[PDB]
């Protein structure tokens, strides 16, 4: 790997569940997003697939979301495109058959296996993804464009770090840390046992 | 001498290089990239000034354009003639255009290398790799080419040394005016092959290089010296360093103080090696080996 | 501040190999150093005959000169990894108490106070940074040493002296003679060889006995000369591969 | 590399006490031979009237890259009527890594067990190895002296410290496996020091 | 000085004057030189 | 780079010996003009101060945490001018909230 | 091992705020444009600044610094913004964050206020007189002043128990600063430093702190620790 951009998204208060959306950058030039949740837990889904799943067909717009522009001649803007263009042609080992499928439905189907009956499969997996991807933005599934724009923001920040525009996030700094009391710690084990004690009589 | 010794790769002198995928020839008047279309002025001139050298017509339609840093060339005291001679001698596979002759500041020094079919045709051997990708291998090879200096020496700084020497009177006198070069990498062979350096006194901090070039005894002395250096001011007695070196050079080859090293010095000692680490693997190998 | 003005006007010209930032940092670090005359006011105030702290330091019983200088005169520049306090609070800041791009030495770890005088808050923070660095280094050093200690012990375990005074591993020689001298490490004392550095004429004047005109004394002096030459040749060679 | 080897290869012959059987040629002619033929050959006779042949292979040569070319060269040379004693083949260090050339070397040795065939890199002869400061004074001792030393110490040859036959100082001395080399080390604890090592098989 | 290397052997071999190994001679060389320096005829002129 | 008008998608850069040509998964391949000859350009320059700090320079006079100097603004005639030492080159760029940026454009 | 870390004397962990209300106010009020209205090209072309609340990019605004200052003034007022909200403005990138999370360390700090607006206005007038023939431009120039509103009388009241921190924050004397918002603050390490630079316009302080605040009780037990 080159670097890893990790973003744990939690909606509402600390007692809601969290989604650890990782954004890696492979040495070969591939950009993969790992949901690292209940579903797609170990699936390194290339970013452009994630963009098309939600309904982003045009590749030019897909690049735009990351770069927020497609005509400015900023050296930062330019270099970003070459990094991103090579990403499209990475030929990933997994998702290769689905790698260049214009049909939105086909892209969704391939994941379902890796996890109008097709509409149900799409209506299932896409809603699942909406619930799993960036919950803090919302889960109505009508804000998908906003989720994609924020994803592009993340790609832009990570790529800027690649180019050395900015330094990597400082771990020790307390600006990005938080101190949780007993309630947060208790709620953790409570979810496991309380559900466990509730599932046991379900059988 | 130190300036001469230091490795000067070609990439150090480039300001910006480009890959254009173009062919140069008076036939068909092949178009060029608009920014570099202005090169036509000295493109044809080079042939007029150097008629003996002309395009072999083996052009692979892959070309390199390289602007040179005049400031670096002046600083390093290297002339374009040496650069082109080294590039051509070490890369017969391509045709080199000296292009811009040395000028006053304002006229950039430019170089245009055209790749011949010889290198590209070889692609079929290993794989059907596209000629585009074998081209970037070639540009990297050109960038890494050594214009001057001993390979493997990043830096070289003159250092004041203190050394004794018996004078004519027969008195051992310490001399503090002696100067010497302290490099940043290790190449004993290169330093040996390069005059202006006393080949018989080359000293390296590398144990492997010393072993390879000089022998096991030199490697032993090098181990002693390096451990003593690592010890610092509060170092142990010398006999302990001697113990370390003698054990590590017992078999005629430098052996480690690790599982691999022990297995080479005391292979039959199954129990000792079991105690060190990996008891189950050692026991299995001992049992199968009997 | 003079160096700071030089930087402000752009008069800082780094030498080859150093960037302007590194050259400026080195120049400021050299500028901020006690003149070694700081000891004069300390010694003027204290009475060597009846000052307990000074007597403890000077006899070597405990303490050092930098200790006295810090206690009485001033702590001076804090140096971590032989460098000032690198900006880490923010992009340009070193602490919340200083502007983003501050030229003052106080912002990069210079303490103008003394322990007896009482440090201010930022000086205290810098001192604690230095202390935590030292403690961390000690702990990591010990932790790293232990593992290599065990590996070396098992590597060298089987080297035992034998009845020939050699060192061997189950009859397989590791040394023809322990330490090449066959001596215990705790039965040695440093001694000086006079003839090593003497000149030819000095050696003849000092050691050639001329009381009796006999060849035996010439032979003895020749033996001394041979030994001197052997010592020089061997240990001059040690210089040439060190 | 080539210029240094030419001047020092003959010193290696001189150190081994051999005598050259051909007249020395100028450096320009020597190099010229390397490009056209791919190798330069020097023949010397030992004290016992054995014949030692040295082959210096320049880079970008057919012999280095093709095993068949080496096979014909070695076979034809060995079939000669000279009373060969050793065949020294000096090559570029990358050549040593190549497996095919080495396979040519090993098979040839089997065909002629009596003859010794060795292959060395350039750097072994690009310097007067005995005169290096960091290399102690190696020396070969007769089997009788080594036997006396072992008998006085109740030792076996397998008990001594081992030194490879490819060791540059040993290569210059000419010792073969099963022989003993006496090394006069400089020691800091004690001024002098002497050890005896057992020459083992040369690597490669 | 000649018999010094025998310290690595018993006193029996010293009496019989049997051959001394070269490595033992080397081991004793340094102390031999020091003894020569510190017991030079000039130095020990008053010793009985 | 190039997006085929049939479908917005990256056009793989596969040159034909006679002249440059571009292709997509959908086809519609289009030749390459003179400007597309350049495939790989690299420039050896230290830092990206042109825009690496562009936004920072804009906001610097409005950031209270920034150092300041007693020099004067040529436009506003204020007694103080914000200072910043940006980059390993140690470039000192005095700035005012008015937009006046000394030592630079 | 000593991996444990002790909180400072004034350090106080913070409770989760009411993000819904602040988000409603932010999106409803002007100077903020919803993501629907703006476009990814639009922000770059117009140099718009993104606005984050609890890490959620709600929208964008024309000027980051102006909005951040306005909302900090609102917080000091206590009218619209809870005193514990973290208003962080990034200058390296045009961003305006609003964290109401749980687990943010917070410490009270005394606010340093000055009269720069008057200083600047008189500065313009003095320069104009320079162009004129008045030759008394200096009379228009006035000295800079930065001074906290803490008063010796109020300090006595605190010891008497009449005045509490909540009342200090109620007035504009004090406000809580988290390590995030600390990056936007220049703090005088002690009242001595604030007075030393009372009239210095080169160094304007945002807050002043009591130097004892950088130690916990365990460390504060030792006397003359410095
Ligand atoms: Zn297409
Ligand atoms: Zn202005």
């Amino acid at each position: 790997e080159i670097i890893r951009g990790e973003f744990i998204s939690q909606p509402g208060g600390a007692f809601e569940n969290s989604s650890q959306i990782i954004i890696r950058y492979m040495t070969t030039g591939a950009i993969t997003i790992e949901i690292n949740s209940t579903k797609f837990s170990k699936l390194r889904i290339p970013w452009y697939l994630i963009f098309r799943m939600f309904g982003m067909t045009g590749d030019d717009s897909i690049i735009e979301q990351v770069v927020f522009d497609l005509e400015s001649n900023s050296p930062v803007n330019t270099f970003m495109i070459e990094i991103l263009e090579k990403s499209i042609h990475v030929l990933d080992p997994i998702f290769q058959p689905v790698q260049h499928e214009p049909n939105r439905e086909k892209i969704i189907q391939f994941l379902s296996e890796k996890v109008n009956a097709v509409q149900y499969l799409n209506e299932r997996q896409l809603t699942i993804l909406d619930k799993i991807l960036l919950p803090h933005m919302g889960q109505t599934a009508d804000t998908r464009v906003r989720k994609l724009r924020f994803l592009g923001l993340l790609i832009h920040k990570i790529l800027l770090v690649i180019m050395n525009v900015f330094p990597p996030t400082d771990r020790d700094s307390y600006r990005t840390k938080r101190v949780h009391g007993s309630g947060v710690s208790l709620a953790k084990a409570f979810k496991a046992i309380f559900n466990t004690s509730v599932i046991a009589p379900i059988i | 001498i130190a300036n001469s010794i230091e490795l000067i790769t070609f990439e150090r002198l480039i300001l910006q290089w480009h890959l254009l995928y173009e062919t140069y020839s008076s036939t068909k008047k092949n178009v060029m990239y608009p920014d570099f279309a202005s090169d036509v002025e000295w493109m044809t001139d080079f042939l007029e000034n150097h008629p003996l050298l002309q395009p072999p017509e083996d052009i692979a339609n892959w070309c390199i354009r390289l602007e040179l840093n005049k400031t670096t060339m002046i600083l390093k005291s290297i002339s374009l003639e040496s650069i082109i001679n080294s590039l051509r001698a070490k890369h017969p596979n391509t045709y080199i255009m000296h292009s811009v002759e040395n000028t006053a500041s304002g006229i950039p020094i430019i170089i245009r290398i055209y790749l011949r079919e010889s290198a590209f045709r070889r692609s079929t051997n290993t794989r059907m790799a596209t000629d585009e990708k074998i081209a970037v291998n070639v540009v990297d090879k050109l960038l890494n080419s050594t214009i001057r200096g001993i390979p493997g020496i990043k830096n070289a700084n003159v250092v004041k040394l203190m050394r004794h020497r018996v004078d004519a009177q027969g008195k051992l006198v310490r001399l503090d005016n002696i100067y010497a070069i302290k490099t940043n990498g290790t190449n004993i062979f290169g330093a040996m092959l390069d005059d202006n350096i006393d080949p018989y006194t080359i000293v390296s901090s590398s144990i492997g290089d010393t072993m390879e070039l000089y022998g096991i005894e030199a490697a032993r002395q090098k181990i002693i010296s390096e451990i003593r250096t690592v010890m610092g001011d509060k170092g142990p007695n010398h006999r302990h360093l001697l113990m370390y070196a003698d054990l590590m050079t017992r078999t005629g080859q430098v052996t480690s103080l690790e599982k691999a090293g022990l297995n080479a010095r005391e292979p039959s000692n199954v129990l000792l090696r079991m105690a060190l680490s990996s008891p189950v693997q050692v026991l299995t190998d001992a049992a199968v080996d009997s | 501040e003079e160096i700071n003005n030089r930087l402000l006007h752009g008069d800082i010209m780094p030498p080859i190999g150093l960037t302007t930032h590194d050259f400026y940092e080195k120049l400021q670090l050299n500028a901020l150093k006690f003149p070694d005359r700081i000891l004069k006011p300390i010694m003027n105030s204290i009475n060597p005959e009846t000052n307990g702290l000074f007597q403890m330091v000077a006899t070597g019983a405990k303490g050092s000169n930098p200790n006295m200088i810090h206690i009485m005169a001033g702590i001076g520049q804090i140096e971590i990894n032989t460098q000032r306090i690198q900006p880490q609070f923010s992009f340009g800041r070193t602490l919340v108490y200083y502007p983003r791009f501050a030229l003052e030495a106080q912002a990069y770890g210079f303490i103008c106070n003394s322990y007896i005088a009482g440090l201010t808050s930022p000086e205290f923070i810098f001192g604690e940074m230095n202390g935590r660095f030292d403690l961390i280094n000690k702990a990591l050093s010990t932790s790293s040493t232990g593992y290599a200690n065990r590996k070396a012990i098992f590597g060298l375990q089987s080297c035992i002296v034998d009845y020939y005074r050699r060192v061997s591993i189950d009859t397989r020689l590791v040394q023809q003679l322990y330490g090449e001298d066959g001596l215990d490490a705790r039965q040695l004392e440093t001694v000086r060889f006079e003839t090593i550095m003497l000149s030819d004429q000095e050696l003849e004047d000092k050691f050639k006995y001329t009381g009796i005109q006999s060849p035996l004394f010439e032979e003895e002096f020749s033996r001394l000369k041979k030994d001197r030459d052997k010592y020089r040749q061997i240990f001059l060679n040690v210089e040439n591969f060190n | 590399a080539m210029q240094k080897l030419f001047t020092y290869i003959y010193e290696f012959i001189e150190y081994r006490k051999m005598v050259l059987l051909e007249e020395k040629v100028p450096y320009d002619k020597f190099v010229q031979m390397v490009l056209n033929t791919g190798f330069f050959r020097i023949n010397a006779e030992t004290l016992n009237h054995g014949i030692v042949s040295v082959f210096i292979f320049g880079a970008n040569g057919k012999y280095v890259h093709h095993g068949g070319d080496m096979r014909t060269l070695l076979t034809n040379t060995l079939n000669e009527k000279k009373h060969y004693e050793e065949l020294i083949l000096i090559v570029d260090k990358p050549v040593l890594s190549k497996k095919n050339i080495l396979d040519i070397i090993v098979e040839q040795r089997a065909a002629n067990p009596t003859i010794v065939i060795n292959i060395y890199p350039y750097h072994l002869f690009c310097i007067n190895i005995p005169k290096v400061s960091a290399i102690p004074k190696h020396k070969l001792i007769t089997q009788e002296e080594a036997q006396e030393f072992l008998g006085r110490e109740y030792l076996q040859p397998q008990d001594l410290m081992q030194i490879s036959a490819s060791d540059p100082p040993v290569v210059w001395l000419g010792g073969r496996p099963g022989d003993f080399v006496q090394i006069e080390r400089p020691s800091e604890t004690a001024m002098h020091a002497v050890v005896i090592r057992f020459i083992t098989k040369s690597k490669i | 000085c000649k018999n010094l290397p025998y310290v690595f052997i018993n006193n029996i071999q010293e009496r019989l004057q049997t051959p001394i190994p070269v490595y033992l001679k080397r081991a004793a060389a340094l102390m031999r030189m020091l003894i020569r320096i510190e017991l030079a005829t000039v130095k020990t002129l008053n010793i009985t | 780079m190039k997006i085929c008008k049939a479908c917005s998608s990256c056009m793989v850069r596969t040159y034909v010996d006679g002249n440059i040509i571009f292709r997509c998964s959908c086809g519609e391949s289009v030749q390459g003009d003179s400007q597309n000859l350049l495939v790989s350009s690299k420039v050896y320059h230290t830092g990206e101060m042109e825009d690496k700090y562009k936004i920072f320079i804009k906001n610097a006079p409005f950031d209270p945490t920034n150092c300041q100097i007693k020099k004067d603004c040529p436009n506003c005639h204020l007694d103080y001018l914000t200072q910043i030492c940006i980059g390993s080159q140690k470039i000192i760029i005095l700035v005012c909230r008015c937009g006046y940026m000394s030592n630079r454009g | 091992v000593g991996m444990s870390k002790q909180l400072a004397i004034t350090a106080n962990v913070c409770t989760a705020g009411e993000v819904l209300s602040l988000k409603q106010r932010l999106l409803s009020d002007p100077a903020i444009q919803q993501l629907a209205d703006v476009s990814n090209k639009d922000i770059v072309r117009k140099g718009l600044a993104r606005v984050f609340i609890n890490g959620e990019w709600i929208g964008c605004c024309t000027n980051a610094f102006e909005l951040a200052q306005r909302y900090r003034m609102f917080r000091r007022e206590g009218k619209i913004v809870h005193p514990h909200t973290t208003i962080y403005w990034d200058s390296m990138v045009d961003e305006v964050e609003f964290w109401l999370d749980v687990g943010r360390l917070t410490r009270p700090l005394l606010i340093v206020d000055n009269n720069i607006e008057k200083y600047n206005q008189a500065c313009y007038k003095a320069a104009e007189a320079r162009k004129k023939g008045d030759k008394d431009w200096e009379k228009h120039k006035i000295p800079f002043i930065q001074n906290t509103r803490f008063t010796s009388q109020m300090a006595k009241d605190i010891l008497a128990g009449t005045l509490t921190l909540e009342d200090l924050v109620a007035q504009g004397i004090c406000e809580f600063i988290t390590p995030e918002e600390a990056e936007n603050c220049l703090v005088a390490f002690s009242i001595i430093e604030l007075r030393k630079h009372k009239h210095d316009v080169t160094r304007r302080f945002t807050h002043v702190d009591v130097p004892q605040a950088i130690l916990g009780l365990a460390a504060l037990v030792s006397p003359y620790a410095n």
